[PDB]
């Protein structure tokens, strides 16, 4: 199936093309569609006189999305005024990535020919992050996130505080917001302004940065005689009004008041020396 | 409500830069310096963390050792409690809790003994530039 296919690479089999003769009696076995054609097969019956056949075909119905196995379709075919004339047995099956095969049969009669649209070339996977899987929902490929990450409660929520030495952000896997059941999230400190945005580092973050002092995100600072502390609080929510479930991470990072330093380059003195030298003997 | 309470710990970067100039214009690159020992010493240290609005670079106290080691026994201490040594008239200081930078200068020395080779090494104390008064001021 993803493995043993024949390809396919022409550029008359698109659903623009004016008119032709070829009929597909000697197809037999798995086919990839690649190239300007298309990747799937048309999913309207596109009127009769194209793609270089007399009486154009169609896959009916929808393609299947991944996850989905061995699929049997009736490939209908457009011909005389009447979509769906003559009927063909089709099995299309589903690949990871984005592309498909199917079990191209021969027609009842000639001048019948299978042909394509440009489907989702612009539908990428390379946009999902390496740990959304690329999976499909209907023929659309989505990012869905690891089966594993599934976390319920909050307590058990992932926190990343970096207490940098001028900022200070917070961040969040966005595959654990995800499987938290928010299809959205609002990141909104003490003041609004301090909107959280999204940052990879190496996975999928949404994070919040508010630089080190006093007020500027209306940021506490308390100091004893040791430290000094940065506190201020995070509200998640997953619409912009919340009905239950109120959310507030109590972040605080302290900076220490003592600290040792000392120079990375070596010193060298020279003083003016005079030796004198004595001696003795012994027994 | 459901209140999550985290938190972290952070550090300030604070360095420390050999003068080639006085007046504290240039900063050394170099991995050893040779000079002679009649000739002064242009030190300063910066202040690279934040928040330098509420906060001061203020000195208490610091030292050379003929070592790289900072708790060497043999420390000949170059500020004395917040202060520039008394005893020893080519310490001076031009700024201390003053502003975010503290520098200071002092006619190059070598360590008595079979040391070729002076380390140092101070310890900087941060404070609130409107809570407690930073200035220092010494007399014997
Ligand atoms: C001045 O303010 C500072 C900053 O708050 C303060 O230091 C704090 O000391 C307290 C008291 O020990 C620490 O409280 C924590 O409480 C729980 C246990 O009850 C733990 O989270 C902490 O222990 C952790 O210690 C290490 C920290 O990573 C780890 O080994 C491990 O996580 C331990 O669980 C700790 O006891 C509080 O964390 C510190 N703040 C720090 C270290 O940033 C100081 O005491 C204050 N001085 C005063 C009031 O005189
Ligand atoms: C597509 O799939 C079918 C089912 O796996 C393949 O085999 C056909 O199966 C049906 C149902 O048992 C038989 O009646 C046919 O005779 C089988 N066909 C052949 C050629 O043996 C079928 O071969 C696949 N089609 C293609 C074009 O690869
Ligand atoms: C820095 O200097 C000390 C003193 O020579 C080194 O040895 C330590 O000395 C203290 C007492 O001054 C002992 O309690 C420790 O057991 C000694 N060892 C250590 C590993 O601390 C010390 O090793 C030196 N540090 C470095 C990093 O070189
Ligand atoms: C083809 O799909 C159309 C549209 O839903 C439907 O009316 C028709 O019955 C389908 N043909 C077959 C053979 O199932």
């Amino acid at each position: 199936p993803c493995q043993a296919h024949r390809t396919l690479d022409e550029y008359w089999r698109s659903t623009e093309y004016g008119e032709g003769y070829a009929c597909d009696t000697d197809l037999r076995g798995w086919y990839r569609f690649v190239g300007q054609g298309g990747a799937r097969m048309a999913e309207t019956c596109v009127p009769v006189l194209r793609c270089n056949t007399a009486a154009p075909m169609w896959l009916n119905g929808t393609h299947p999305s991944s996850d989905e196995g061995i699929v049997s379709r009736k490939a209908c075919a457009h011909w005389s005024g009447h979509c769906c004339l003559w009927d063909a047995s089709v099995q299309v099956k589903a690949c990871a990535g984005g592309y498909y095969v199917y079990n191209l049969t021969a027609p009842p009669e000639c001048h019948l020919a299978y042909c394509t649209d440009p489907s989702s070339v612009e539908g990428t996977c390379e946009e999902c992050s390496i740990d959304e899987d690329c999976k499909s929902n209907n023929g659309r490929w989505h990012c869905q996130c690891k089966q594993d990450f599934n976390i319920t409660d909050i307590s058990l929520l992932e926190h990343r505080l970096e207490c940098g030495a001028n900022d200070m952000k917070v961040s969040l896997g966005k595959c654990q917001l995800k499987s938290l059941g928010f299809d959205k999230v609002f990141m909104y400190l003490s003041d609004s302004r301090c909107s959280g945005f999204n940052d990879r580092d190496n996975r999928d973050w949404v994070s919040v940065v508010t630089p080190a002092r006093d007020g500027p995100c209306g940021t506490v600072l308390t100091r004893n005689e040791t430290h000094a502390t940065y506190s201020n609080t995070l509200y998640l929510a997953d619409e912009i009004i919340i009905r239950d479930l109120n959310i507030k991470i109590n972040f605080a990072c302290s900076y220490p008041l003592d600290m040792k330093v000392s120079l990375k380059t070596a010193l060298q003195p020279m003083v003016s020396a005079l030796n004198i030298r004595v001696g003795g003997t012994g027994m | 409500a459901l209140n999550i309470r985290v938190g972290g710990t952070g550090m300030f970067t604070v360095r420390m830069a050999l003068f080639q100039t006085p007046s504290y214009t240039q900063p050394y690159q170099g991995s050893s310096v040779t000079l002679s020992t009649e000739a002064f010493l242009y030190v300063g240290t910066m202040l690279d963390g934040g928040d330098l609005s509420r906060f001061a670079l203020l000195m208490t106290n610091c030292y050379a050792t003929p070592s790289s080691n900072a708790t060497d026994p043999l420390k000949y201490f170059i500020i004395q409690d917040r202060c520039p040594h008394t005893r020893d008239s080519t310490i001076q200081v031009v700024e201390n809790g003053e502003s975010s930078q503290g520098r200071f200068s002092v006619q190059m020395f070598r360590f008595a003994g079979n040391y070729d080779l002076v380390y140092l090494h101070c310890e900087v104390y941060l404070c609130d530039t409107m809570n407690e008064k930073c200035k220092p001021t010494c007399s014997g």
